[PDB]
């Protein structure tokens, strides 16, 4: 038997379009879907089912294989909630491991009355063929109800390995598992496999996660421009630290001197910059997460492969702030850098508050929508919007480690 | 007799009831024909006379088919349709000739009455009940219900399409070297089989379709090549674009010119040389679609040129997966681009052109990036992959731009093709303040209510100026200031301002704008040898 799962009150099922798929990706998904059909996992469905959810093909590790990635983001939002907490020790361990457990859902039937909602389509090159319509019979991998129904069942399978050593913290987010152990490299991986092997019947260290502060440019010689820069940025920063002053600096500016002239900083203007640096020396007090609020995360392309982000909920009240430097491979590709960054950030989020943030991406919707799945790795998919990076928000965070 | 297949389960738009209306009274002439028909169908097992327990009803109509000249039946399902469940209908994914792989031969099967060849979900049948009216309402109307997919009903194309799919399931499996494209009432079936082996296989599907309840299309209504498939003629080795003609007259109305213009714009895709500046000009200040307009001399000319160009034979080769997919792009003017995808040189699979949208602001590299990728998407749709691009831009320039452009951006694998004019950065603001050059401290202001604007400058070199402006916006003066800075400065300038828009330009370095002031400013910018736009916060006086 299976638990009845319904959509939230007053919601209809997902009717999303399937964006175009690369030939290599279609072929694969068909191959993938045939086996599941045989295995009774998905069932071809007709035109009486007006729903739809998108599917894509991503790539795994050491098995040059493709994985069916379904985007249930919309379905999920429309899915009833599952109650009617996050172990904060995970974000502290100098080591966590990403493991997938979504493969486990196929052994658990899906309420017949909800299956139509998991409807999806495999596209056709040039549309010389109908979309191979299917629908899930079991718990759909990547769906939110899945980790939930398989919870009681995930409690029992996990229980022994947990009771083994209450030390370790394992977090179950959607289809993944984050295993925490403070033991050295070989140590973590060794106790890691026991869990994995036990499951038959990446090594992250949440410490280097320094919400890196701001540093103001020390300078032997200051020009009008340099001040203009400095000042223009302090004024933005005052939106965060309201104790940041720019007056004594601006006095050194009263005048139409040449941009390149060297301005000697008055002693008064001196203390004010000094005061400003102190203020910047630590995060704005009073910023603490709120569970009932959506966690926001916007990213700024900084150039030279550098990237900056901030996760918050209340504007200017950043819960964390960081930078990204393209992985030695992402070079001529911002899309790869942007994907990696998004995924990096998203995991950091989960590990800390157990939810993915909503991204504000400095990319054109159309450029993102076309190539992101070619570099995507995560079994889950964040919410995302597209924006136009305001000129100073970037510059402010440009003031990093340099 | 019809198909013994599983009926798709239909439900009325989740939450309503079947339609019902007083049957539009018809003449005895019509009514008569209507009975003949309905009885024929009744025996073919298509519709069924029924009992007075049916609260539902749809209007039947007899239209003199302006083809065979006899009375035909037509049921008006507008109401039933506006209460039938929505079905999966993404079939608006019409192949493009360019993506079809060449086939040794194609054969087109007719399966027209097939909607009538597929049964209707017994539960839903009731709602389709229609009635044949009686002479002056004498012997109450003959009552019928549909047993099969009624033509004109919402779910038929979908259901019929899926049914056909289930039935082809077997065949295709058995012979995975026979391509079948299902479109409306035809099955375009082709192969690379020897014409005799192909001819046998088609015959086979036919005896299979018959096996399945779909009757065979008599050798009178047999469609043969070239295939006239909307917009094109599909010949065996090539596909052509159906010639578009311009309806000439000596009196053109608004409506006329608009339709023309719309038709000429369409032609602009396969014909990058179609112009409509003059023709479109004839729209200025019109007064009614019925209004008659005389073409300018230039318009008459333009029309003339377009006629000739439209004569030149347009077509393309088909898809050979064994060869590269190449795409070349040219900029035919600011904000207009041409591409032509082909596997073999000259053998264009397809060509086309993109346009601008008077972008409030962009550079041509961005615009080039948008065209490339737009192409990329249609290439993926048509051929399941992306073309090796051959773009009119120096890689040096490309590397240079994308490096620091604030927005994420990329061009897939591409190579450089020196087919002028090349795409470049019209200007580049200097990275640091310019040593030596004058420094323009600009400022603009305006009383938003009065529009009495004021904008000026003060240079470190004593030079200064202030211009009076009436009917200007805060924004205008702000920019005008910068514009004055530029009109009056040497080959190198430093300009400081508080304008948030100026800053919005420092980041983007646009060269196309919505605002002409900003377009004129872009002018001054490209003229200069060195330009350094620096920004500082307003409401605090520096000059
Ligand atoms: C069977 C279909 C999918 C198909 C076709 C027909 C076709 C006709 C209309 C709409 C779509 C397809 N052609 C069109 O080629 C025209 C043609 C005419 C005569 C002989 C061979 C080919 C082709 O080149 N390859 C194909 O695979």
């Amino acid at each position: 038997e299976t638990v009845p799962v319904k959509l939230k009150p007053g919601m209809d099922g997902p009717k999303v379009k399937q964006w175009p798929l690369t030939e290599e990706k279609i072929k694969a998904l068909v191959e993938i879907c045939t086996e599941m059909e045989k295995e009774g996992k998905i069932s071809k469905i007709g035109p009486e089912n007006p729903y739809n959810t998108p599917v894509f093909a991503i790539k795994k590790k050491d098995s040059t294989k493709w994985r069916k990635l379904v985007d249930f983001r919309e379905l999920n939002k429309r899915t009833q909630d599952f109650w009617e907490p996050h172990p904060a020790g995970l974000k502290k361990k100098k080591s966590v491991t990403v493991l997938d457990v979504g493969d486990a859902y196929f052994s658990v039937p899906l309420d017949e009355d909800f299956r139509k909602y998991t409807a999806f389509t495999i596209p056709s090159i040039n549309n010389e063929t109908p979309g191979i319509r299917y629908q899930y019979n079991v718990l759909p991998q990547g769906w939110k109800g899945s980790p939930a129904i398989f919870q009681s069942s995930m409690t029992k399978i996990l229980e022994p390995f947990r009771k083994q050593n209450p030390d370790i913290v394992i977090y179950q987010y959607m289809d993944d598992l984050y295993v925490g152990s403070d033991l050295e490299i070989g140590q973590h991986r060794t106790k890691i496999e026991e869990l994995r092997q036990h499951l038959l019947r990446y090594e992250l260290h949440p410490d280097k996660w320094t919400v890196q502060p701001i540093v103001l440019p020390e300078k032997d010689s200051w020009t009008v421009n340099d001040i203009q820069k400095l000042v223009g940025k302090l004024n933005w920063a005052s939106q965060i630290y309201p104790g940041i002053k720019v007056r004594q600096l601006c006095k050194l500016l009263r005048g139409t001197k040449a941009l390149t002239e060297v301005i000697p900083l008055t002693e008064e203007a001196e203390l004010e910059l000094a005061e400003n640096r102190e203020i910047l020396k630590e995060p704005v007090h009073g910023v603490y997460y709120d569970p009932s609020k959506d966690l926001i995360a916007e990213i700024q392309k900084q150039g030279q492969g550098q990237w900056t982000y901030q996760i918050y909920q209340e504007p200017f009240k950043n819960l964390k702030t960081g930078k990204y430097a393209r992985m030695r491979g992402a070079h001529t590709n911002d899309v790869k850098q942007l994907t990696e960054a998004v995924q990096k950030i998203t995991t950091e989020s989960i590990v800390i508050w157990g939810k993915t943030p909503k991204f504000k991406l400095p990319i054109q919707k159309e450029t993102w929508e076309t190539w992101w799945t070619e570099y995507w790795q995560a079994t889950w998919i964040p919410e995302w919007e597209f924006v136009n990076t305001p000129p100073l928000v970037k510059l402010w965070y440009q003031l990093e480690k340099e | 007799p019809i198909s013994p297949i599983e009926t798709v389960p239909v439900k009325l738009k989740p939450g309503m009831d079947g339609p019902k209306v007083k049957q539009w009274p018809l003449t005895e002439e019509k009514i008569k024909a209507l009975v003949e028909i309905c009885t024929e169908m009744e025996k073919e097992g298509k519709i069924s006379k029924i009992g007075p327990e049916n609260p539902y009803n749809t209007p039947v109509f007899a239209i003199k088919k302006k083809d065979s000249t006899k009375w035909r039946k037509l049921v008006d399902f507008r109401e039933l349709n506006k209460r039938t469940q929505d079905f999966w209908e993404v079939q608006l994914g019409i192949p493009h000739p360019a993506g079809l792989k060449k086939k040794k031969s194609v054969t087109v099967l007719d399966v027209g009455d097939a909607y009538f060849s597929v049964p209707l979900d017994e539960d839903f049948r009731k709602y389709t009940a229609f009635t044949i009216p009686s002479i002056n309402n004498e012997t109450p109307g003959i009552r019928y219900q549909y047993n099969v997919l009624p033509q004109g009903w919402k779910g038929s194309p979908a259901i019929f399409q899926s049914s056909m799919t289930k039935i082809l399931e077997p065949f295709r499996k058995q012979n995975p070297d026979i391509v079948i494209y299902q479109y409306m009432d035809d099955l375009y079936v082709g192969s690379d089989l020897e014409i005799g082996q192909h001819r046998t296989k088609i015959e086979e599907l036919r005896q299979h379709l018959l096996r399945w309840g779909l009757t065979t299309p008599d050798k009178k209504h047999q469609k043969e090549p070239p295939f006239l498939w909307m917009g094109y003629e599909l010949h065996p080795d090539k596909w052509t674009v159906q010639p578009i003609v311009l309806p000439e007259k000596d009196s053109w109305t608004v409506n006329d010119i608009q339709k023309l213009v719309g038709k000429l714009n369409w032609a602009s895709q396969i014909y990058p040389g179609i112009k409509v500046r003059q023709l479109c000009k004839l729209l200025r200040g019109t007064k009614a679609l019925t209004e008659v307009i005389p073409l300018t001399e230039e318009a008459e000319l333009e029309l003339a040129e377009n006629r000739e160009i439209l004569k030149e034979p347009v077509h393309g080769v088909y898809y050979d997966p064994s060869k590269d997919l190449i795409a070349e792009i040219q900029k035919q003017g600011q904000g207009q681009w041409t591409y032509q995808i082909y596997q073999e040189p000259f053998k264009n699979l397809k060509t086309g052109k993109y346009a601008r949208m008077r972008g409030a602001h962009t550079n041509d590299v961005k615009q080039l990036t948008e065209a490339v990728q737009k192409i990329t998407t249609e290439s993926i749709v048509i051929w399941g992959k992306t073309p090796k691009f051959k773009l009119p831009i120096q890689k040096e320039t490309w590397e240079t731009w994308w490096t620091e452009y604030w927005q994420a951006t990329w061009i897939p694998e591409w190579e450089f093709v020196n087919t002028p004019p090349l795409v470049k950065l019209w200007y580049q603001l200097e990275k640091e303040p310019i040593v030596g050059a004058e420094t323009f401290y600009v400022d603009g202001a305006a009383n938003r209510e009065t529009k009495l604007g004021k904008a000026g400058y003060v240079t470190n070199r004593g030079r200064q100026k202030v211009v009076t402006l009436t009917d200007t916006t805060n924004q205008k003066t702000e920019l005008q200031a910068i514009y004055l800075a530029l009109q009056d400065s040497g080959l190198e300038v430093n300009i400081v301002t508080d304008s948030q828009y100026a800053l919005g330009i420092i980041q983007a370095q646009p060269d196309q704008s919505e605002s002409e002031l900003v377009n004129q400013i872009i002018e001054q910018l490209i003229k200069k040898e060195k330009v350094y736009l620096a920004w500082v916060p307003a409401h605090k006086g520096i000059g």
